[PDB]
């Protein structure tokens, strides 16, 4: 991204744009489902669900990495997030919570390579120092992966 | 949806192709388009002298920017401009579309509540939005100006 | 290509962009073409869907074998008719201009609805590039160009 | 009919008989009628050629499936450009009187030609059938006669 | 199943609960019955993918006509080679009492796998059912219940 | 701006979706335009920066003041070498068709720049309006309308 | 980045401006954009038939999809395509570009470091892109398969 | 290794003999060893030139022989020398092999490790093997300059 | 042979001096007459082993007595497949031009595994003899003197 | 270049491998070459120190400048007789075909020798230099290349 809104530099400036060096993020919006009031809900096409999907795929793209098999989508949370209740922290929530990111990244790997690999996808960012890394791995310690 | 894919969702629920009533929508369309697209460019122009004249028509020296009022704040003020300034730039896109629906979805959809909870006047931005249409039809034109007034007006009754 | 333009410059905050305006210009100056082409796939629909279908029974004849899905009269009926819809998909895309009519009416969810069929998709695919071939043939050079491109999309979204 | 007449009293010792020139005098009587028909097939040729092309992609759908010699848009557009070279000397015979100028611009050495470019014959006369079959729908009754009897001597000496 | 129950407390930060212990000692009792199971269908591998190959191709015979993949005796030699896999795989899965070892080599990406090879997954699938029906005859009843067991996870995951 | 459609795409784990293919496409075609329009103001760079720093002067004289930061000759050829700068990244702009490349050199860490070397960024974006009042003098209407859109774009930066 | 987005580079870091050099690439990219772009859209047309045929040129009925060989489970068959899905993609990506730099940034960045450590063979590999390579300049045809090979080329170089 | 040996080594692990392809690989490095060996000696010929014409391109004049760079010491002056030459007579090496395996095995190896520990710029060592690249393909000429810099650009691309 | 000079002039710190590259420039000279070498004693490998399995039993009797190893159908395939793997090596060897890439597989470390397996290596080595006899009969003069070089070689090593 | 080898093969316990045998052979084949080109580089020997001086002090008129080591008569004469020696190494390192017997007299103390007198060891590699031209133009081209490898060997040597 742009050099002047380093995190050690604005901390008032966290929310910002990622600019135009940064990768291109992925806002969740025009939710399917919601045409109009009048009565109607009997079209075809629906533009805005065709950039809803896309969004569905990015997120299977930034947590896994790769985009996964055709056997191991998560459907259930997938219409849940298109039904409009579940929202994109709570599918990432519900996602990373799923058996394959388990036997993906935490079952073949050490503890604290596993807890600073889940680092690297979720928050984006690599943990600072070692006051992230036996706080993350005290939770570890008490209640596991999900925690 | 724009209108062309208005007119194909309409015929596909029939079941049927694109046959000769929905091919003279299509020419309307096409025609209309041409000064829609004028209209855009001349929008596009002077948004911002635009919503500045809006507001200084309808909302300055009233009681909402008094002291006690709801555009008193610079952050609340600021939240103003760049509302009128979405009505604007929304409006324009469903002049272009020749379809209100896209707009509807995005911005009619919540817009009620969220002025509901926030305890934003309605009637207010129903005069602003009066205001900016006021402004498009003396800027753009006559019919260009009525066709920016439909949206507008559809923005102003969806609120309401 | 409106649609597409106005949910673009949706994203961001921003009016739609003077490059985008010449978009819909250019796409305005070819519509009358486009509905030409649409004109000829219109009036040609029996006689494309029966070559491409028949085309596609030359390449694949795994399909009207016994074993196959399309094995009698209604079953190839019924494959027609899937071929008539994907046709008429393709007119719809080369009138808009997208390809968010073919989409969100017949590829989006097409994998996992072909799998439940029993259908394979690679035969689909190839009846669809018999289509492009058939219709290549019927009309001018570059507006079969312009015909098989949109085919081109069908063909490469089916595998 | 005037060169076949030329050389055939040429093999003789003696000059022109009157009964060939009671034939060159009759060929001298049809040929504006012969003018007609050339100029009716010279402002028929897309559709003429499009709709025998299609009829023989109906008829042998072996050339275009994917094995086939005309698999592709460029073949095929060659494919249309042999069916328009043949009916360019259909017109030329109907126009001369003789088949000496369809024979030696397009018949003489066609089938090793095409035995070379691994093309069937067969479909390039079916293709020479159905554009008989179309210049025969379009012209007058007798004189779709005279045109498909020259066509019907092309697809003879092809195959 | 005893890395199921590893991994599945081991998520946890609790050590193996003792109903865990319960169903692990359960698994080692019934283990001599695993075994025996595993053994029979071990001795008597070519019996059933001849059965298999019966029955499949009696019932399918797309794979032997020439359009399908399993034409000729090398193709149909690579079809029975990989039923013989799917045997082996519904083995491990005997033995080791839990899919785990049996889908992660040939399961967890095999549609892919399956779609860019052109061959139809729900043939595989039949083949299955069809080992399935053979195992059921060579073994007992409560054999054959828990061969169908891992055998029908097989049939549901090819779909 | 094929980069702009390129990350775009690239974010999402989707192709080039055609819209964008036919963005790219009216861009091409327009580059001759836009290379010409380069090439003049290119070529006419010396008086543009000679009718900027003009009315720039005429309009603020607080940068000639002796208070303000442009006195005496060595601060105003820093003057002029950053209109001249900036008219650079114009024409880079102008070429590539979208601001990505001059945002990354003259925008994105302007106002710290100009704030730690004492210079108002106001007086800067009306040398930028200057130098789009000359260009629209220099140029044609359709010429004028697609470089003030680039200028444009920097007067509401440094803004 | 661009072929255009290296030439304005080049020509920003020594301060300057575009000579007609530099308007000779850009002219030179804009002639060539039109058989990029119809190359592009025929190989996005049948991606998995390339891949599909690259691997039972090169790679099938070999020891590597046997046992011991390093495609032999189905998981590790389903991350070869996947890899040559990805070789051909960004080979699309870099041909339409017409500057190989997102094959430096983006594949070939940290690649021979993986396929060492998980003892992916290399050479396997490459004759997998060398096959993809001639499917392609089959597909295309000469004139952009010269334009596709060397980007795949590329990948090939880099990976060995 | 060499690529013959390489070549050996790829039909022996197989338990093949030697086929056709083997055979053309074989035939097409014989017929290439011509100019290897002629660019060997040339370079072989000039080599402190083409460091000292590299080092005054790429690294004199900056702030790296300054004071506070990395080149400022004259025992760091003798090392750069030192580590140049390595990368031009290894690259001959690589280059005459006509197999890059020796540079992995012998430069490549723990190269990163001791350039993070001493602290020396990679950076300025890609653009110093960049510009010993430029300079053996000038003085050797294309046809074997692309070979010397495919090696070139294999420490390069390694280094990094 | 070029890895041999390269490591050569490598354990100094010199270039390689230019008699070296005298000695690689001849080997690519004779590198065509290598590789006919080698394919003719590449396609003839049966007769190769069955004339020294031949020559070898005749020789020596032990390995064919119920006291040696190769006694039994499957000891003496494995026997010939020793010497099939000798022959593999001596055409590696003739086409490196320089023994490292045989030695390296088939000499470095015979003795303690010919050893260990019981067999006798004289037996082996009149084996490798048996096989320069009838690769010398099966060659030229100038092909069988090359040849019986690198046989040469095993047959020292052997010993 | 047999004591080369020899003592290659001598560090080693092994004898000479026959590879090292067959590039003995080949040098002895060319050792006529050789003799010619040494026997024309030697009756000719006036020429090339005339025309080595003659370009070396067109070159670098250094020497001929009395700050320079070869000012005056006595010391041009020594400076010629410098070039002479070379040339006479050349010669030897011709015949011998390997550059050890001319290294060994010439390049392998050099540095220190002219250091420690005075002179410039470049001016030296541009007297070989000269002296390899000369030769250049004295022999044929096969001629040429052979003896400007070993001029080549000593001009990277002086320097
Ligand atoms: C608290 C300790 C600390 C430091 C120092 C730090 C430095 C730092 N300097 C950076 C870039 C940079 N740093 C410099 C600085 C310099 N280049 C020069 O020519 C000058 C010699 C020198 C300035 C005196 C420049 C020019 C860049 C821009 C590179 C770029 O972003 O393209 C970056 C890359 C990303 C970014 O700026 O936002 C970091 C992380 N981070 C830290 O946490
Ligand atoms: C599952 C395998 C596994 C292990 C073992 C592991 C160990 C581990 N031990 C740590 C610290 C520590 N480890 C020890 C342990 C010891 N020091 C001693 O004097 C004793 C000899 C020994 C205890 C028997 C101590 C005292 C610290 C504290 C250092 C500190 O945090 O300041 C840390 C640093 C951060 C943190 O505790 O939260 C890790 C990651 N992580 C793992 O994932
Ligand atoms: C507009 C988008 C759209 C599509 C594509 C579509 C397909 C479609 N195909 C069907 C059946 C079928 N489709 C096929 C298709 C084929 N035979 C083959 O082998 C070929 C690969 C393929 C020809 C392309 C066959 C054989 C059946 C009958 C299967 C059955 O009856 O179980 C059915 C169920 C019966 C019906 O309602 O007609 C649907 C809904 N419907 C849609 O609304
Ligand atoms: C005036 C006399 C005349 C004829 C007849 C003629 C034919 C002709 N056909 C050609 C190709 C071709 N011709 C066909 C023909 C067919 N596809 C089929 O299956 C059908 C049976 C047939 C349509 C009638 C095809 C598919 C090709 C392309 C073959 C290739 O490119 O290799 C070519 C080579 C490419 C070219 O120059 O166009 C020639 C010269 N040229 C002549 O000068
Ligand atoms: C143990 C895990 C595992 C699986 C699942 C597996 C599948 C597998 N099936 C293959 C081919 C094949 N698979 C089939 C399959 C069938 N015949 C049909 O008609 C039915 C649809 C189906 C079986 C009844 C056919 C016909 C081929 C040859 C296809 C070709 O040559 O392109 C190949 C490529 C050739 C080879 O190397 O064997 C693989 C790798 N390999 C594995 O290691
Ligand atoms: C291409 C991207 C780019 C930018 C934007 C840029 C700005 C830039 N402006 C500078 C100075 C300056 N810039 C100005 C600017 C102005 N005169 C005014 O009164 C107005 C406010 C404004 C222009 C009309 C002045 C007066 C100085 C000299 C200030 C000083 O010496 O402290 C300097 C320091 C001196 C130098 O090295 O040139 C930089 C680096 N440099 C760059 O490379
Ligand atoms: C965009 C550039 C890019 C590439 C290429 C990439 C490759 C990549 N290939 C992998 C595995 C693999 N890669 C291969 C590929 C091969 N092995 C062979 O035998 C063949 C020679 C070759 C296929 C042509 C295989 C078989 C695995 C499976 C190893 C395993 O997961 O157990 C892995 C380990 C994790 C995973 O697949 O999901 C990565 C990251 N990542 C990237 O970001
Ligand atoms: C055959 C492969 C190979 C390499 C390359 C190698 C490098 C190497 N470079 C070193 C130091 C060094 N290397 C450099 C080189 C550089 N620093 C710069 O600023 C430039 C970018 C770059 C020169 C182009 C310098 C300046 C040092 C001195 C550090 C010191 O000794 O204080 C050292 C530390 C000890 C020593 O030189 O004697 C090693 C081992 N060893 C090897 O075996
Ligand atoms: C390419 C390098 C290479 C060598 C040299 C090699 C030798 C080799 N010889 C073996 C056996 C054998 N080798 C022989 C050898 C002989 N018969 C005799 O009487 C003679 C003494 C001699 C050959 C004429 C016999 C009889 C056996 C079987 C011995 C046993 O089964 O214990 C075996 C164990 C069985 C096997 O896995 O093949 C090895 C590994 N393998 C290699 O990969
Ligand atoms: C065969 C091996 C061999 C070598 C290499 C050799 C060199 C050699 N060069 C000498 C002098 C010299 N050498 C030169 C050389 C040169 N003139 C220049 O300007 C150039 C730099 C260069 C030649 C073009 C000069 C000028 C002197 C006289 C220097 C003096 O008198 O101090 C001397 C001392 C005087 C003598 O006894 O001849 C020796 C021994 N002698 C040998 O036996």
């Amino acid at each position: 991204g742009p050099g002047i809104n380093n995190q050690v530099s604005n901390p008032s400036a966290r929310g910002l744009a990622p600019g135009s060096l940064g990768p291109k993020v992925f806002k969740l919006d025009q939710l399917p489902g919601t045409i109009g009031k009048k009565a109607a809900k009997g079209a075809s096409v629906k533009f805005s669900e065709s950039s809803t999907q896309a969004v569905i795929k990015a997120t299977y793209l930034q947590v896994f990495g790769r985009d996964v098999y055709e056997g191991q989508r998560l459907k259930v949370q997938e219409i849940k997030l298109e039904n409009g209740e579940i929202s994109v922290r709570d599918f990432v929530r519900a996602l990373a919570k799923s058996d394959l990111f388990r036997k993906l990244y935490w079952t073949p790997f050490y503890v604290c390579k596993a807890i600073e690999y889940i680092h690297r996808r979720l928050l984006g960012r690599p943990t600072y120092g070692r006051q992230e890394n036996n706080k993350y791995f005290d939770i570890a310690s008490k209640k596991g992966l999900y925690a | 949806q724009d209108a062309i894919t208005a007119v194909i969702n309409s015929a596909d629920v029939q079941g049927k192709y694109l046959d000769t009533a929905a091919l003279e929508k299509l020419k309307a369309y096409f025609s209309t388009g041409e000064l829609r697209v004028r209209a855009a460019t001349t929008i596009s122009a002077n948004a911002a002298a635009i919503v500045k004249e809006a507001v200084a028509k309808s909302l300055l020296y009233s009681d909402i920017t008094r002291p006690g009022g709801n555009m008193y704040t610079t952050r609340r003020y600021a939240a103003c401009i760049r509302d009128l300034d979405y009505y604007l730039r929304y409006a324009t896109y469903a002049m272009l579309a020749g379809d209100p629906s896209i707009l509807d979805e995005r911005v009619l959809n919540g817009l009620k509540e969220t002025y509901n909870s926030l305890g934003v006047p309605v009637g207010a931005t129903v005069q602003a939005i009066q205001a900016i249409k006021e402004v498009t039809a003396s800027l753009v034109g006559a019919d260009a100006g009525k066709e920016m007034g439909i949206y507008l007006d559809y923005i102003s009754s969806g609120l309401s | 290509i409106v649609t597409k333009s106005i949910v673009n410059a949706d994203a961001e905050a921003r009016y739609l962009s003077p490059g985008e305006l010449d978009r819909i210009k250019s796409f305005v100056a070819g519509g009358q073409q486009r509905l030409r082409i649409a004109q000829a796939l219109t009036d040609n629909r029996e006689r494309l869907v029966k070559q491409a279908g028949d085309q596609l029974f030359q390449k694949r004849p795994d399909v009207v074998s016994p074993g196959g899905n399309a094995y009698g009269q209604e079953m190839t009926a019924t494959c027609l008719r899937d071929l008539d819809y994907y046709l008429r998909l393709v007119t719809y895309g080369i009138v808009a201009g997208d390809v968010t009519p073919i989409e969100e009416i017949g590829v989006i969810g097409v994998r996992e609805m072909y799998k439940s069929l029993g259908t394979p998709i690679e035969a689909v695919g190839e009846g669809v590039r018999a289509l492009k071939n058939a219709a290549s043939t019927l009309l001018s050079a570059e507006d079969a160009a312009e015909a098989g491109s949109y085919f081109d999309y069908v063909v490469g979204a089916l595998q």
